[PDB]
């Protein structure tokens, strides 16, 4: 088969990495105990993408989860689909980043990387064909942000022919009161354009504006946002997960949507938050988009999309045309066709029926010009930057990442303003 | 003997072959298992069907045919398939990993690992025939097994067999059912790479498809199942004439010394008629007039394209069922009275014409109606260039900003085997209007 | 004649041998071209992942000189 290997790191990837595996557990028809207690064979057609087949048709996640504090992992091994993750598969430090980016890559991290590195080895190694591998964790943080980009070059060292791809979490100011949360964004994003094939930007920013003003929730809580994350990673790993026409295979995906290596950073989408003409006009509204940014401020260089449910693939195909028509200017022409769809015919727990979005759009400069704004913020006046030499760190690491950042923005801008003739 | 060994590659290669091979069996009476009750010669036999299938002497009649894909899950639908009995295990290849809708991992990283065994499972097949005439080679122009590995297996046949013959069926790329968006990079690349090596390639237009089981077969949306369906018919009267016997009966080898008049012109445009479903059909007989009139609708043809804007260099008629010279003959002469028929100066404007007397079959549950008569119309036509003005403008609109070529890049390739490509393609283009204009 | 008849099918033969030499020759260049071009975008993809753990040494060395 076609086997990924997931990686969680910090308590943002844990929370998400956790909810994922409930989600598609229950999706796959799977208990807790890993056992398959299902109605269709299309549940089991591709499981073996995500999970190990055990004695006793055993079920088991092919996740390794990472922390540099041993709290998160307790709540993880406690809460639901708690039993089904593998012992020997949990890996914890003692001593958290609190924060810090330095700690996370070059101090803390690097200590606890390697026995992270066995268990990656060992899982990878009892594949039939591994295809590559799927993190979860924030930005904003120490751990799952440093660290994780840390095992990114670590596994790209031992296999580098295989696909990177990660569910990264942006920083928001109105979620996260943490004031240094700029700095380890700007150093991971100066990782992440370097070493990795496909990035989903979670934004934070997006995720709370959904819950207050469109779900009507003041004061969200991370379960609420990790709602919108479930639902949103369940999405775009549908295709993954089940019979279709194109078969799971994270490098097609990557062919398709990458025009170019640095441009790989994608804004997903979902709706509803019905008809097959209601659904497509929402997950193309900024409204609807999990990364703060509007996309009529830019042009879709690439679309993926997948609609799940019971519905009519005439009708899909027709309001599919429809909106590329009716909003062509928003669609770069140097690339033919460059919208696609895929209909999966099981849908989601809960909805009759709904629709995910997969967007590569020159817009996304607006999350990165974000991030940046509030980064010169703080590194004009070198606040907090202690934290960071002191863990033997240097200013120019600093700006080698900010002006990384700022020629991916222009880059984005370059071919937003490219023409046909 | 006069053998033919078909050759599938990729994800459109295997499921057309599904479908050709589905239609064999039922248009000679073969059974799943393999067997062939009227087939009286038991372990071997010299008839017409032995062209395409061998003969085991347990009375196994096995297909001349190899598939290969570089992943498993399309092979393995045929070998726990209806027909999986048919074929001998070692007749379907599979690896592990695909190409990703890349021709360089079709030709180069993935196909390099599997096209020796490829080779040799093709020469065992080989051995086997007393008097082998070619090849004919199913694959898709965008998948990138499909166009990669095809390209690299053409190369090697050309070394391996020389100047045997080997005649394509490729899928020309079509937005309602593509797969990928760098199909126009494949596409040309492929193209190009075959052209010395193909003597002969029938285009295969999916939109085209899409359209006539649509407008035809009132199919609101349809599957490759659909298409393939269809595709077979198309094939199944291209190769009839090597696979049944009969008086009028014309080799196709006869039809493409019409139908190539130089070597790098070797794409013939197919139509096909009548389509129709059970529904329409009921109570209504399409006489040969009028399905012979049917192939010079534009709506009909295998690939999108405006013969009546080109000029002709050759048109061949390849009957099958309930039909007789006197009503062609009869059916013709209407027709050049009142279609847009131009021939280039250099050729003689005589139809050429082939009839198999054994008539169209369909497979159970389809949606073609059963017909007394059919007809496949392959003419050269400067048209059919027009396939190649589309796919080559799509390439310039993303090459001139080079997206999606470092994937390629990345895999070993060179931007000069990008220009490479693309100038042989307008240099086929030019060809092609050269080969229109009036003599001196 | 029978003297222009040999030289005809040697012809003939040349060339159909010419045909699969250079086919032969062009692919092996090909695939060698090639061979070397991936390895040497693997090459140095892994010297730039080199360097950063060479970067790291020097992190971590430069925080214990701060000491
Ligand atoms: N959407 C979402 N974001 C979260 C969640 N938990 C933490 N975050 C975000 O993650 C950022 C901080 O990173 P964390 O994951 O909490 O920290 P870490 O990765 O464990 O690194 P250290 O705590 O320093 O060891 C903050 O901006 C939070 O908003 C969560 O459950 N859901
Ligand atoms: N007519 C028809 N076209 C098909 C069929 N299957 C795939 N295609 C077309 O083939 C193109 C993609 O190439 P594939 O054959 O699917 O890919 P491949 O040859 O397996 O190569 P990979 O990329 O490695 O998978 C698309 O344009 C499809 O429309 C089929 O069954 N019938
Ligand atoms: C932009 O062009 C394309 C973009 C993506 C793909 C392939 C994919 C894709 C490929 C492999 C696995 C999963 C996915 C998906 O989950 C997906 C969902 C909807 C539509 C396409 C895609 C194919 C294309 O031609
Ligand atoms: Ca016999
Ligand atoms: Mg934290
Ligand atoms: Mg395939």
């Amino acid at each position: 088969m076609r086997e990924i290997v997931h990686i969680q790191a910090g308590q943002c990837g844990n929370q998400i990495g956790a909810k994922f595996w409930e989600v598609i557990s229950d999706e796959h028809g799977i208990d807790p105990t890993g056992s398959y207690h299902g109605d269709s064979d299309l549940q089991l057609e591709r499981i073996n993408v995500y999970y190990n087949e055990a004695t006793g048709n055993k079920y088991v996640p092919r996740a390794i989860l990472v922390d540099l504090e041993p709290g998160t992992m307790d709540s993880v091994r406690s809460g639901p689909f708690g039993q089904i993750f593998r012992p020997d598969n949990f890996v914890f430090g003692q001593s958290g980043a609190g924060n810090n980016w330095a700690k996370g890559h070059y101090t803390e991290g690097a200590e606890l990387v390697d026995s992270v590195l066995d268990v990656v080895r060992k899982e990878s190694e009892s594949c039939d064909c591994l295809q590559g591998f799927q993190l979860t964790h924030s930005l904003g943080g120490g751990t799952g942000s440093g660290m994780g980009t840390l095992l990114i070059s670590k596994i790209r060292e031992e296999y580098p022919d295989r696909i990177m791809n990660t569910f990264s979490v942006m920083p928001s100011p109105k979620v996260s009161d943490t004031v240094v949360e700029p700095y380890n964004a700007t150093l991971s994003v100066h990782q992440l354009v370097e070493n990795t094939d496909e990035t989903y930007c979670i934004d934070n920013e997006a995720l709370y504006d959904i819950c207050f003003r469109t779900l009507k929730l003041t004061t969200p809580t991370y379960g609420d946002l990790n709602h919108l994350v479930s639902a949103t990673m369940s999405g775009v790993t549908t295709c993954l997960r089940f019979p279709g026409q194109l078969n799971a295979d994270l490098r097609k995906l990557a062919v398709n949507m990458v025009p170019f290596p640095r441009l790989h950073f994608f804004m997903p989408g979902f709706a509803p938050l019905l008809t097959v003409p209601e659904l497509t006009q929402q997950m193309f509204d900024s409204k609807n988009m999990m990364a703060a940014c509007d996309p009529r401020h830019g042009r879709y260089l690439t679309v993926a999309a997948i609609f799940r449910g019971r519905m009519s693939m005439k009708e899909v195909d027709e309001q599919m045309l429809n909106v590329q028509n009716k909003n062509s200017s928003y669609f770069v022409e140097w690339i033919p066709n460059n919208v696609k769809t895929a209909v999966c015919d099981i849908p989601p727990r809960g909805l009759k029926m709904s629709a995910t979005f997969i967007g590569n759009s020159t817009a996304i400069q607006e999350l990165f010009k974000r991030i940046s704004e509030q980064f010169t913020a703080m590194f004009r006046r070198k606040a907090f930057l202690h934290w960071y030499t002191g863990e033997g760190m240097d200013e120019m690491e600093f700006t080698e990442a900010e002006s990384n950042m700022n020629d991916l923005v222009s880059e984005y801008q370059q071919y937003q303003d490219a023409t046909a003739d | 003997m006069r053998e033919c060994i078909s050759i599938h590659v990729g994800q459109a290669g295997v499921q057309i072959g599904n479908a050709c091979w589905e239609l064999y069996c039922l248009e000679h009476g073969i059974q799943p298992d393999g067997q062939m009750p009227s087939d009286k010669t038991i372990g071997g036999g010299d008839d017409s069907f032995n062209t395409f299938f061998s003969e085991t002497g347990a009375g196994k009649h096995v297909p001349r045919a190899v598939f290969v894909d570089l992943e498993p899950t399309v092979i393995d639908e045929v070998r726990t398939g209806t027909y999986r009995q048919l074929f001998h295990p070692e007749q379907l290849i599979t690896g592990k990993e695909d190409a990703a809708n890349n021709y360089a991992r079709g030709h180069y990283t993935i196909g390099k690992e599997i096209i020796d065994l490829v080779l040799d499972r093709i020469r065992k097949l080989a051995d086997q025939c007393t008097g082998l005439q070619g090849f004919l080679v199913f694959h898709s122009f965008g998948g990138g097994t499909g166009s990669g590995f095809t390209s690299l297996l053409m190369e090697r046949l050309s070394v391996d067999y020389g100047k045997k013959s080997k005649l394509e069926f490729s899928i020309y790329p079509a937005p309602q059912v593509s797969t990928a968006v760098v199909e126009p990079y494949n596409s040309i690349l492929t193209t190009h790479t075959t052209l010395e090596h193909s003597d002969c390639a029938f285009m295969v237009d999916n939109e085209a498809i899409y359209d006539i089981c649509r407008r035809n077969l009132d199919i609101e949306r349809p599957t490759y199942t659909n298409l393939n369906r269809l595709i077979s018919q198309i094939v199944s009267s291209i190769t009839a004439s090597l696979r049944f016997d009969g008086a009028l009966n014309v080799d196709l080898t006869e039809f493409q010394t019409n139908l190539v008049p130089y070597p790098r012109i070797h794409f013939p445009l197919a139509t096909y008629a009548p389509v129709i479903s059970a529904e329409k059909a009921y109570h209504e007989q399409l006489s040969v007039a009028e399905i012979t009139n049917a192939c010079f609708e534009p709506a009909n043809q295998m690939v999108k394209c405006d013969p009546r804007h080109g000029k002709y260099m050759a048109c061949c008629l390849l009957y099958r069922g309930d039909v007789v010279p006197k009503d062609v003959n009869a059916a013709i002469a209407t027709i050049k009275t009142k279609r847009s028929i131009q021939f280039v100066d250099w050729c003689p404007t005589g139809f050429k014409v082939g009839i198999n007397y054994q008539p169209p079959t369909v497979v159970p549950g389809g949606d073609l109606a059963k017909v007394q008569r059919a007809v496949c119309m392959l003419s050269n036509t400067t048209a059919i260039a027009e396939a190649w003005a589309r796919l080559d403008h799509k390439f310039d609109l993303m090459y001139a900003k080079r997206a999606f070529v470092h994937w390629y890049v990345g895999e070993g390739m060179e931007e000069g085997e990008f220009s490479e490509a693309r100038e042989d393609m307008a240099a086929l283009e030019k060809d092609y209007e050269e080969v229109g204009v009036d003599s001196v | 004649k029978r003297e222009h008849e040999r030289e005809v099918i040697q012809k003939a033969i040349e060339e159909n041998n010419n045909f699969i030499k250079m086919a032969k020759e062009k692919l092996a260049q090909k695939m060698e071209s090639n061979k070397e071009n991936r390895e040497a975008h693997l090459a140095a993809m892994l010297e730039r992942l080199q360097e950063k753990d060479k970067h790291a040494e020097e992190v971590r060395k430069n925080k214990e000189l701060k000491e």
